């Protein structure tokens, strides 16, 4: 047999429903979600990490002059200083006196930190989501596996066949860039490989961790050695991945709304909490017993015993009842006024049993059915004294949740009695020109 | 912080993060005089009962100006063919009841 | 690379071409690669068949 519903994208929140058969007894019915990830597909563009330049050893001809050609190198360097007349230990390094040429070449590259931490920069695209059911139906207990959130693929579980609806909203926390540095997420956007401004993100972009080709832009330029030191100078601004770890804001796993947790490995969105999820499960044929081996109560009469608000299960109701035989069948209010905390009862033969529910109203006026037969039940119920909890609310507040029965004879009285001075108002001037047409005549 | 019915999160330091839910307590009592009634409704919602306050008082206005603009419509054509004609005999029930001058002479 | 931010050294010259003026693609969001030539195809989706 198949069921179809509709059940919200909540976690902790079990849904509960009744399958109804004809010519069988019904079956309680649980599905409860563990996780919900969506997962958008990634590609990566470039890494960013701290430069480190490296200078080799400059030549100093002793008279003479060299120069350089141009070398296949990310940010290189070349400037000839002339006339420079160097010391080193043992003596002067040089002879012809104030004609010299010193070479000293710079070139930048990758640091030897990079394979450790580095800025990861994606364009992210809508791709798949998963999730992870439970699933318990009649006596059977309770089962697991992770379903694919699309409405074609089905996913078996126990002897049953789940199709998981596909989801309302296609909201995701993710933006059109991103990006990953080590434990965190962050909403970004790249100077896209070409560009850098030496100082901000992109002074120095690798394609890869292990690639060759290297974009580097830091304003690297050379100064003079001064009073006859070998020695290569260089003055360049600092280091843009460093600035940018110090200047970057909350991540995203901070910022997103709705509770949902970032997860990295995948990239993922863990346990959002947004639209509504449809349902559809085909329950084998077996766990269907015959309406003629059940029991079948009657008089049924509901008192609420004690009721509140409360977000967990805070109200309290009898059922006195009757039956034919001794026996279990699941109980299951369908109205969405309250939920039930029970799942099914062992009766006897003209007895009573109690149950646990929660609501929001103020008035409750829920129904349930026990045993394919219904007893509707009315109650009150009172302010809770707690102020704040730690745990969502089973119940959902719906609009008319708040108002009482004395603010509503309020509500009638103030609707009632101003429409109907009008009313009074509108036969006054129909009264009058009867009575002025009888005059004419 | 303000927490809401839908919830709020913080971490403080190094330590895990911590949800908590706020409740519907309140302060009023909704079983009670309009005072009473008017005051549970305002600290549970802070921002439809005062409309809906103004609203009423509003739609209560408007219905009393209509009503006394069609009272007195109505009245003013009682009086308009019986005193213009002083000698003629005004009936005992538009007297009192269906308009308010009484008779006279 | 078609975007209007990297820029390419072409000898002494430094060209940056612009983007495109239309976001033509002729691949559908559903496409099956059989041999050396590519359908326009849609898919079972893993599940179904």
């Amino acid at each position: 047999y198949e069921h179809t519903a509709v059940m919200p994208n909540k976690v902790g929140i079990p849904y509960k429903a009744l399958v109804e058969r004809p010519g069988y007894a019904p079956v309680h019915l649980q599905i409860q979600l563990v996780n919900t990830r969506i997962i958008p597909s990634t590609n990566l563009e470039y890494i960013t990490c701290k430069y480190k330049t490296k200078v080799p050893s400059p030549v100093v001809k002793c008279c003479g002059a060299t120069q350089c050609t141009s070398k296949p190198h990310p940010d290189y360097q070349c400037q000839v200083f002339s006339g420079v007349y160097p010391f080193m230990w043992g003596g002067a390094y040089c002879f012809c006196d104030t004609e010299n040429t010193q070479m000293s070449e710079a070139y930048v590259e990758r640091s030897e930190e990079c394979s450790i931490d580095h800025a990861k920069a994606y364009k992210v695209h809508t791709g798949t989501v998963q999730a992870m059911v439970n699933i318990t139906y009649g006596s059977v207990s309770w089962r697991s596996a992770d379903v694919y959130v699309n409405g074609e693929t089905p996913a078996k579980i126990g002897d049953a066949k789940l199709i998981i609806g596909p989801l309302s909203s296609a909201w995701s926390p993710f933006d059109n860039k991103v990006v990953v540095y080590g434990h965190e997420v962050y909403n970004y956007d790249f100077p896209e490989y070409g560009t850098g401004k030496a100082g901000s993100f992109g002074d120095l972009q690798s394609r890869t961790s292990t690639s060759n080709d290297l974009y580097a832009n830091t304003n690297l330029k050379l100064q003079r050695p001064q009073a006859g030191i070998v020695h290569t100078p260089f003055t360049q601004v600092p280091s843009g991945f460093e600035r940018w770890k110090k200047d970057k804001g909350a991540p995203l796993n901070d910022v997103a709304p709705f509770g949902c947790s970032i997860a990295l490995e995948p990239l993922r969105a863990e346990n959002c909490a947004v639209g509504s999820i449809p349902i559809s499960i085909d329950i084998p044929d077996a766990a269907f017993t015959r309406i003629s081996e059940t029991p079948t109560v009657s008089d049924l009469e509901c008192k609420i015993t004690e009721c509140t608000y409360a977000f967990d299960f805070g109200g309290i109701a009898t059922v006195a009842y009757k039956s034919s035989k001794a026996g279990n069948c699941p109980i299951h209010s369908p109205s969405g006024v309250a939920v039930i905390k029970e799942n099914d009862v062992t009766l006897a033969e003209s007895g009573s049993f109690t149950f646990h529910f929660s609501t929001a109203n103020i008035h409750p006026a829920f129904k349930l059915q026990v045993c394919t037969s219904a007893v509707t039940c009315k109650g009150d119920c009172k302010p809770p004294k707690d102020h704040i909890v730690d745990y969502p609310a089973q119940h959902t507040e719906s609009f008319t949740s708040a108002i009482s029965a004395t603010a509503w004879s309020w509500i009638k009285v103030l609707v009632g009695g101003t429409s109907a001075f009008i009313v009074l108002g509108l036969i006054a001037t129909a009264v009058v020109a009867l009575v002025l047409f009888f005059h004419r005549h | 912080f303000t927490v809401t019915g839908e919830g709020l999160e913080y971490t403080w330091g190094n330590h895990p993060p911590k949800r908590v839910w706020a409740q519907e307590s309140g302060e009023g009592n909704p079983h009670g005089w309009p005072h009473e009634v008017v005051v549970y409704y305002y600290n549970r919602y802070p921002l439809t009962t005062i409309i809906g306050l103004c609203t009423c008082v509003a739609i209560i206005m408007v219905s009393c100006v209509t009503s006394v603009w069609l009272l007195c419509r109505t009245r003013n054509l009682c009086i308009t063919p019986y005193k213009l004609a002083p000698n003629a005999q005004v009936p005992i029930l538009l007297a009192l009841l269906c308009c308010i001058k009484p008779t006279r002479a």
